[PDB]
């Protein structure tokens, strides 16, 4: 069996990416949906074997999990500090580096 | 400090854009300078 | 050539044609956006 | 003569600045291990 | 009489080692500074 | 399933530190990249012919190694200038 | 709950063996598009 | 049931039967030994040593009893053409006679080693169960093979006790069998030295027994035991697999590059004479010196051997046969019967032309004649309508130095051109087409045809390596693998692979 | 180390013009950008040869012959020098069949050289140049026939002739420019 | 207290995102070298000096003609180390001999090696079977026949293929006007072998997907799956009746299947090498001499395979001159082999 809950998809902000990345669909389980082609569900899921396995190989083995990002990479720590400085180093860069071009070109 | 992520859609976006601006220039340079036979 | 009352207009012609392939493009990155929900 | 000199001296300020951003975090690391 | 086509064979050698010297003392120590249990 | 212990490829990728540190690295290698053609060091550090280089006034043709044990000797007078 | 990972690791390395140089290169091969006989 | 590829499995625990087993192999490699020596004896003609060799006539294993020393025949004839001197037992036929008869004597122990197969010595004292202790075997048939390596070198090599090998003159002209002293020093690591082979065998057989002594006492480290499954011997089949086809990689580069272990006198010349032109050269060199000493240039050539000559032929090189070109040389360009003499193409102002000798690469190329400095002078034009090198506007002629048509020169166009085209493929040689009806197409001597054996059967054995190898190491998992795995198969499960001791 | 830059951004083409110039002795000629040295020498008193990389066909060779005469009148009319000359265009002696099965050549005939012009131009300097352009068909009608353009001047007693051949298929393709602007620049 | 070789195991065996091992000691190194090299030489580095062509990026070459070219012909089979008796330590004069060429054929080959013996590290510690690593012997014996032994038994390294696309094309047609290498029943087993795998990829892949059950309420069929899942994913009874009435025979052994998908491309590239291993020494089936003799004498028979030894006279000739710039062929265009007209 498996556990959705300790997959790492719980803190996904979009229900239905959530739901997608779980392979889990609530309107499908539904007996009376239809589909866009008109065809009406057996009444299984995205997978019949779900809860006998605990999931489907979109929950098995995620491949987007954001419960198991770091909670640093949330936020860039030198703050406004670091970006103004880097916004500064870009530019000067940026000089040097199409100076160095133009220089070591034929160009006029 | 300054609390945010860059999308990903966003990074496959401009990253995209790159690739396939570098293959255009490869494929300009094939028409000019060495190689294009003129 | 385009007339001569259209000529200082040539360079947008010249790249109006490959509008039709960014439509492609413009849909994958639309789906990329919503998450290919 | 200088030319693989001044390519090289694009380094410095690379070096510089990936070190202004990823030193504190490398020391935490460094210490976690040893 | 050592020719220096077999100077360069013994430096050649010489050198094989040197790079799996640097190689196994590089993995030696990896593994040494972090190591499991 | 699970993780080997690195920090997943699309939390840097989305981090702003990441693009911070990126946003100079590969440009600046590109620029190398770059410089190391255009100031000609490709050109001798590998020894590839300039398009000017190719023939000289000596030797109107393509050069030929007909020699073995001279063929540094030899590769440098097909390759003089 | 909380997620600290490493910053230099093997896989930092095979990536950046691989990613920088093919980044140098593609630099140089970009400056080869505008070289003139 | 027993999978049909599998079958020869049942000798793998039962040490009685796999010597009866590896008895009967042995009893088969001799006895084909003896018969293929009997039929080449029935083929063979030793009448013609210098332009119908053993290596124009297809023999394969005559060139091997020649190398070492086996030169005589119960027929009264020598390989060299000399007459018979009391052959004695080793003879052509005694060779062939006894692996003959030691074939029957294999093939009768092997009967016995098969039905007495429960014998008290293949049983391991402490289980009572079938066990044959590798690593001590090997010690046992290492120090016989280090013993019997430097009693060849020392004894049959050395000429101290034996006939020596077959050593031959750089081009191959006058080669016999002689006793071959040890060189101890750098050159004898040089392929090309005889004096190699006698110091190698001695030295390596004094390892040999040494190593052998070793291997007999000292027994395997614990670590080296599990990891190499020295209790295995499927082990065994692994790593000899793996060593004989390393052999077989390098005996088929000495063969095709030639060395002093391949005499060309014996195997044909190499693919490699004829492109750097080592035997034109020396023909070259040979004139050239006697021009020096002002004599005739009809009377020059003259003195050059045909023997010499015959290597100057491009059908005699190995590289220009033919995968499905079975049988002999001589069934392809016919049977050689003498030298024409050297073809020397002259201009109509005199000038000396020289035909482009077609390259290895080639099945067919253009014929082009040079002069001196390289340039074309004339040649056969494909487009005989607007062209400006044909013999017949340059008025080539043609004319003979030595040989059978010495003297006599051509200058119809026709001719001219019939012996440009002989020109191409080096000397010039009178062959007989009609005894055995020569299809006209080069084939491949005894050195390209040992080359292309021994290479496939190492590509081969190389699997045979993978296989056999792969068996020992993961013959817990033969059968298939565990039911239950997926817990150590998990990715981040375990710090390391397999090792359950090491969760995360 | 050349130390030499790449020419990155030029912008210029150092020789565009197709042809590159080339001084021999006592003559001078624009030789095609694409053709390339050969070491053939077809005829007596060769002293330059140059074939086209991509096809053998095209290729220009310039004769240098001792006939001791000062003016290339003096060789004959440009009709008879001509005739004289007709072994530059190649012999079908390697051929000596009879057939009547040619089309559009004469009996026992392969080969055929139609000429097209005969001027008898003359030098800014004032050296007379028999100019002749020749079309030479063969039965196996390869490259739908071959151009021919010589011209020949007498100088010091040596004759120049410049011969530049072209296969139809490539002159009408554009190599024709290549050929007459060799045969053009031909200058003793 | 675990000694060195215990330590280091732990850490070389660590179960990380990309599996090191102990034979990654040897691939990585190697193989990080060969792809240097050829991404290198096929960058900078020049054929001028060695093939006179052009075969980089920085000579004005496209991926398509940029290449990694063989030494020239008079290096003979010299391995061509940075510091051999050629190019004896200068490394441009080392590119410009080819010495790359077998910088990325040595460390090239090498890595071969490593990378079987990763198959085999992984599989032993995985705990199944070794039949990957006994499927990577194939393109391992195609790369040591072509890239090693055929240049081996030739003049040197010179004629072995060089490592670019249009390089392994003018290597192919090599092969045909010289060797008649399409004629060599070899590989004809090697065609078969490659084009048998590449059907048996297409009909599996393509019989597994329309024989899936219904395990899901989705049109989107992939999502109804679990790699943990015990009952089988498709029907091979329905696959195995499908086929018996469409082709007559099907099969009915989910094993014997996927070995038979394993056995025919390995069999199939390992009969291919067989045959360049012959063509290493010019043993060639470049004709039928039965048919060559009927065609000289009767000048008016004539196969498709008569036609072929025309097409291989023209290919030799036309292309001798330029791709063997040692052999010094001057041919006059009288002597090259050419039909009416054309
Ligand atoms: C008293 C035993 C005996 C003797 C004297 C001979 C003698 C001869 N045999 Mg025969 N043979 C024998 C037994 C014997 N054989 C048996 C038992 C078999 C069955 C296997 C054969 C099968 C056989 C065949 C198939 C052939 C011969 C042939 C020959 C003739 C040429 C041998 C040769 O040059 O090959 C050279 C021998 C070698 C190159 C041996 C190489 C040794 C390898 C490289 C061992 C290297 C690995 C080693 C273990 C390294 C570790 C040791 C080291 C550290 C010291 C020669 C007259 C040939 C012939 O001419 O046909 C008539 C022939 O083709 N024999
Ligand atoms: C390493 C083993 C070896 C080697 C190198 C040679 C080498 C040679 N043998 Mg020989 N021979 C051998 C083993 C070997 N033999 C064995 C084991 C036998 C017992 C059968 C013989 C019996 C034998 C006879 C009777 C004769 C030779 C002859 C010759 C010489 C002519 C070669 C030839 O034309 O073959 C040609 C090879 C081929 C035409 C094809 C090679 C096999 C192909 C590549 C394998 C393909 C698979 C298979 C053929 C598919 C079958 C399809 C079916 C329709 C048949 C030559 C030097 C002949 C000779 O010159 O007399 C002096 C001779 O008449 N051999
Ligand atoms: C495990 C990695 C590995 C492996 C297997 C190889 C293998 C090879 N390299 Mg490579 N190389 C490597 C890593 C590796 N390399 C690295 C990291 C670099 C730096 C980037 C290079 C740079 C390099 C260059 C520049 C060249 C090679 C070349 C070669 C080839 C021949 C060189 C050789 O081995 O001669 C020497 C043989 C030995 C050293 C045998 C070693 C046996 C041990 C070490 C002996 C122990 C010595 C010790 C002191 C004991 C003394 C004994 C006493 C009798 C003296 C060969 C196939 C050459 C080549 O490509 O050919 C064209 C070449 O020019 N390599
Ligand atoms: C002593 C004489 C001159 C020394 C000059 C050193 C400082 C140069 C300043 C002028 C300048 O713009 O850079 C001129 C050069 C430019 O090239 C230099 O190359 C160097 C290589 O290590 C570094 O890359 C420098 O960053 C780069 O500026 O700077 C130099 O130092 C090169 C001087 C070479 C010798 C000149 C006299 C002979
Ligand atoms: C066990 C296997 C050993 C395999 C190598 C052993 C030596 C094989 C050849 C020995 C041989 O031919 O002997 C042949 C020799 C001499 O034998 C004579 O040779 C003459 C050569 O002109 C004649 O041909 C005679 O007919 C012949 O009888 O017999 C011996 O003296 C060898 C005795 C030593 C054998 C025991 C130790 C080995
Ligand atoms: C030149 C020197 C040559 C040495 C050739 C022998 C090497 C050792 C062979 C047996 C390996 C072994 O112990 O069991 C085989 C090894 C170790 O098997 C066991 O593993 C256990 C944990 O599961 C422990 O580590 C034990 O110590 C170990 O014996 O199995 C593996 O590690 C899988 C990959 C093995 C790859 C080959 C490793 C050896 C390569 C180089 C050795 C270099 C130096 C050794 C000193
Ligand atoms: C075992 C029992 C069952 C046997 C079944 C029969 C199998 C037959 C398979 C083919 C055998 C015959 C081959 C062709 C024979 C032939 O052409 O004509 C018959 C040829 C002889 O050919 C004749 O020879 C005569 C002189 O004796 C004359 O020269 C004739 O002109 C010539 O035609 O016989 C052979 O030469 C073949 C001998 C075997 C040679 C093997 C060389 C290659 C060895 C190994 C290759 C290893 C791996 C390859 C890849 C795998
Ligand atoms: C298992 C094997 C694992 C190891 C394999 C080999 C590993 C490394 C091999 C390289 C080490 C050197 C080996 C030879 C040692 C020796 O004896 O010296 C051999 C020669 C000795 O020096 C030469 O000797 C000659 C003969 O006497 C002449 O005297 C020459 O004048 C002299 O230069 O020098 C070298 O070849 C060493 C070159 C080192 C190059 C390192 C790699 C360079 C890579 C990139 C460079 C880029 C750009 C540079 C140019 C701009
Ligand atoms: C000889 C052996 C060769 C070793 C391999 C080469 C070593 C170098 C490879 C290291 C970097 C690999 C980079 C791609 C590896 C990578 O970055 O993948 C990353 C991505 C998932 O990884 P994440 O970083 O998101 O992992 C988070 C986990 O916790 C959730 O599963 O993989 C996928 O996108 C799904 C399958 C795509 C398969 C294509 C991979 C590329 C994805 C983008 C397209
Ligand atoms: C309605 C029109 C019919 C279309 C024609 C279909 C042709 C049928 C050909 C099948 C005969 C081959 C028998 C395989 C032997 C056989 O019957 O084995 C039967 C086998 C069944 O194996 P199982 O699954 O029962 O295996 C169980 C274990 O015991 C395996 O040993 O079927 C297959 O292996 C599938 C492969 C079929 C693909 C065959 C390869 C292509 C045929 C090649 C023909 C050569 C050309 C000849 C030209 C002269
Ligand atoms: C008993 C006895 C006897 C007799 C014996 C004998 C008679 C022996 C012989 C035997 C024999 C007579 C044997 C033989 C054998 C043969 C073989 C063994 C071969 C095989 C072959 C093979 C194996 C091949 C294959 C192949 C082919 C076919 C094709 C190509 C490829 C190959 C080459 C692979 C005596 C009197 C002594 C007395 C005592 C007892
Ligand atoms: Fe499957």
């Amino acid at each position: 069996k498996i556990d959705i809950s300790k997959q790492g998809l719980n803190s996904i902000q979009n229900e239905t990416v959530k739901l997608n990345l779980m392979g889990k669909s609530k309107t499908m389980e539904s007996k009376d949906w239809v589909d866009p082609q008109g065809r009406k569900g057996k009444g299984y899921g995205v997978y019949r074997f779900a809860n006998k396995y605990g999931a489907n190989v979109d929950g098995y083995s995620p491949i987007y999990t954001p419960d198991t990002w770091s909670e640093s990479g949330d936020s860039y720590k030198l703050g406004t500090k670091g970006l103004i400085a880097w916004a500064g180093l870009i530019v000067v860069l940026l000089g040097v580096g199409i100076n160095l071009v133009i220089s070591t070109s034929a160009l006029g | 400090g300054t609390t945010g992520r860059i999308p990903l859609w966003l990074v496959g976006t401009v990253a995209g854009v790159a690739v396939i601006a570098l293959v255009g220039i490869f494929f300009y340079g094939s028409y000019v300078g060495l190689g294009s036979s003129l | 050539k385009l007339p001569e009352a259209y000529a200082p207009f040539d360079p947008i012609v010249d790249v109006l044609p490959v509008i039709p392939v960014l439509f492609l493009l413009l849909a994958l990155v639309w789906q990329a956006s919503v998450s290919f929900r | 003569d200088n030319r693989f000199g001044t390519i090289a001296l694009l380094a410095v300020p690379v070096i510089g600045w990936v070190l202004f951003n990823i030193l504190g975090p490398l020391q935490n690391q460094l210490n976690a291990m040893s | 009489a050592a020719t220096p086509s077999l100077n360069n064979l013994i430096g050649s050698v010489v050198a094989g080692g040197l790079v799996l010297a640097a190689i196994a003392g590089a993995i030696t120590a990896v593994s040494n500074f972090d190591s499991i249990r | 399933s699970g993780a080997t212990g690195e920090r997943p490829f699309s939390d840097i990728l989305t981090s702003i530190r990441y693009w911070v540190i990126h946003s100079i690295t590969i440009p600046s290698l590109f620029i190398a990249g770059w410089l190391f053609v255009s100031t000609g060091l490709a050109y001798d550090v590998f020894g590839s012919p300039r398009p000017n280089e190719y023939f000289t006034e000596d030797r109107q043709e393509t050069p030929l190694i007909t020699d073995r044990f001279n063929a540094l000797e030899q590769v440098k007078k097909l390759s003089e200038v | 709950k909380s997620y600290t990972y490493p910053i230099f690791t093997v896989r930092w390395l095979a990536v950046h063996a691989l990613a920088v140089p093919t980044v140098f290169f593609l630099g140089a091969i970009t400056a080869m598009q505008f070289i003139q006989r | 049931g027993l999978p049909w590829y599998r079958v020869h499995t049942v000798v793998l625990n039962d040490p009685g039967r796999l010597i009866a087993v590896h008895l009967m192999h042995t009893s088969l490699v001799s006895g084909w030994a003896g018969s293929m020596a009997f039929y080449e004896l029935a083929v063979f003609d030793p009448s013609d040593p210098v332009l119908n060799p053993m290596w124009r006539q297809g023999m394969f294993v005559l060139p091997f009893m020649t190398r070492l020393g086996i030169t005589q025949s119960w027929g009264g004839w020598t390989i060299s053409g000399e007459t018979a001197s009391n052959p004695g037992i080793w003879s052509y036929e005694g060779v062939a006679a006894a692996h003959i008869i030691l074939s029957g004597l294999l093939f009768a122990a092997s009967i016995w080693h098969w039905v007495y197969w429960d014998l008290e010595l293949f049983r391991d004292p402490r289980t009572s169960n079938p066990a044959l202790d590798l690593p001590k075997i090997f010690g046992i048939h290492l120090f016989l093979s280090g013993l019997l390596c430097f009693g060849f070198g020392a004894f049959h090599v050395t000429g101290l006790f034996g006939p020596g090998i077959w050593v031959s003159d750089p081009y191959g002209i006058t080669g016999t069998v002689q006793a071959v002293a040890p060189s101890w020093d750098a050159t004898g690591f040089d392929p090309y030295n005889p004096g190699g082979i006698s110091a190698h065998h001695i030295a390596a057989g004094i390892l040999g027994v040494l190593a052998g002594l070793f291997h007999l006492c000292v027994r395997p480290p614990q670590r080296l035991y599990n990891g190499l499954r020295m209790g295995n011997i499927e082990t065994v089949l692994s790593s000899s697999i793996a060593a004989v086809f390393w052999a077989a990689f390098v005996v088929s580069g000495t063969m095709w590059y030639g060395s002093a272990a391949t005499p060309i006198e014996l195997f044909g010349p190499t693919r490699y004479q004829w492109d750097l032109g080592f035997f034109q050269q020396e023909i070259e060199r040979r004139v050239q010196t006697s021009l020096a000493e002002g004599k005739s240039a009809s009377q020059a050539w003259a003195e050059i051997p045909e023997k010499l000559a015959f290597y100057d032929y491009i059908g005699n090189n190995p590289a220009k046969g033919g995968l499905f070109r079975a049988g002999a040389m001589n069934s392809g360009d016919g049977i050689a019967v003498g030298w024409l003499g050297h073809a020397v193409f002259k201009d109509k102002q005199g000038n000396e032309l020289f035909v482009r000798r077609m390259p290895t690469f080639f099945e067919t190329f253009p014929v082009v004649l040079l002069d001196k400095d390289g340039v074309v002078r004339a040649d056969v034009p494909f487009r005989r309508s607007e062209s400006k090198y044909s013999i017949e506007q340059v008025g080539v002629s043609v004319t003979f130095y030595g040989g059978e048509l010495d003297g006599v020169t051509f200058s119809d166009p026709a001719t001219v051109k019939k012996y440009a085209r002989r020109a191409q493929l080096g000397e010039i040689f009178e062959f007989d087409r009609a005894t055995l009806q020569s299809d006209g197409v080069f084939r491949t001597s005894p050195r390209g045809w040992f080359t292309f054996a021994h290479l496939c059967f190492a590509l081969l054995f190389f699997f045979g390596h993978i296989w056999h190898g792969a068996r020992t190491i993961f013959r817990d998992v033969f059968a298939g693998i565990d039911a239950d795995l997926d817990e150590q198969v998990e990715f981040g499960a375990f710090l390391k692979l397999g090792d359950t001791s090491t969760r995360r | 180390a050349y130390g030499d830059a790449a020419r990155v951004f030029a912008g210029n083409i150092t020789n565009k013009s197709g042809f590159i110039p080339y001084a021999g002795e006592g003559f001078a000629l624009l030789i095609p950008s694409k053709w390339n040295p050969s070491k053939e020498q077809d005829f007596p008193g060769v002293v330059l040869r140059y074939e086209d990389n991509g096809d053998a066909v095209n290729n220009l060779v310039v004769l240098v012959q001792k006939v001791g005469k000062n003016n290339i009148d003096e060789l004959g009319s440009p009709d008879k020098f001509l005739q004289d000359n007709a072994y530059l265009f190649g012999e079908s002696a390697a051929f000596t069949g009879e057939t009547l099965s040619e089309g559009g050549f004469l009996p026992n005939k392969v080969a055929a050289a139609s000429v097209l012009d005969v001027q008898e131009a003359t030098d800014k300097k004032g050296k007379k140049y028999y100019k002749y352009e020749v079309l030479t068909r063969s039965a196996d009608g390869d490259e739908g026939g071959r151009h021919q353009l010589i011209a020949a001047t007498v100088s010091n007693g040596n004759l120049y002739l410049i011969k530049v051949q072209c296969g139809d298929k490539r002159w009408f393709k554009g190599a024709k420019r290549e050929a007459i602007g060799a045969w053009d620049s031909f200058t003793v | 207290k675990r000694g060195w070789f215990d330590v280091v195991d732990d850490w070389l065996r660590r179960d990380r995102f990309v599996f090191v091992g102990w034979s990654g000691l040897l691939l990585f190194p190697t193989a990080y070298l060969a792809l240097g090299g050829w991404f290198t030489g096929t960058t900078f580095v020049t054929s001028w000096y060695t093939h006179g062509l052009a075969s980089s990026y920085l000579e004005g070459c496209n991926f398509l003609t940029a290449a990694v070219s063989t030494p020239a012909n008079s290096m003979g089979h010299s391995l061509l180390f940075l510091w051999g008796p050629e190019a004896q330590g200068d490394f441009t004069r080392w590119c410009q001999l080819g010495g790359l060429w077998t910088f990325v054929a040595l460390h090239g080959s090498f890595s071969l090696i490593g990378f079987m013996l990763r198959q085999f590290e992984i599989a032993r510690s995985v705990k199944i079977r070794p039949y990957n690593a006994i499927a990577f012997s194939a393109p391992i014996s195609v790369f040591v026949s072509v890239f090693l032994i055929y240049p081996l038994g030739q003049s040197g390294w010179f004629f072995a293929p060089s490592f670019g696309v249009a390089a392994i094309f003018r290597f192919i047609l090599f092969f045909q006007g010289f060797h008649n290498w399409t004629l060599n029943p070899f590989h004809m087993m090697g065609v078969a072998g490659v084009l048998g795998a590449a059907l048996l990829c297409a009909i599996h892949g393509a019989t597994v997907e329309n024989t899936l059950f219904e395990d899901g309420d989705g049109a989107n069929t992939f999502r109804a799956f679990n790699p943990t899942q015990a009952e089988e994913t498709y029907s091979m009874v329905t696959a195995n009746r499908f086929w018996s009435q469409i082709f007559g025979v099907a099969f009915s052994n989910k094993r014997w299947l996927h070995f038979f998908m394993l056995f025919v491309p390995v069999t199939g590239l390992w009969m291919s090498a067989i045959g360049v291993v012959g063509l290493a020494l010019n043993l060639r089936a470049y004709d039928f001499v039965s048919q060559e003799i009927r065609a000289a004498e009767d000048p008016e028979f004539e196969t498709f395979y008569t036609k072929n030894i025309l097409l291989n006279e023209g290919i030799r000739a036309w292309m001798a001159a330029q791709d063997q710039p040692h052999e010094k062929l001057v041919f006059p265009e009288e002597v090259l082999p050419r039909g009416n007209a054309l």
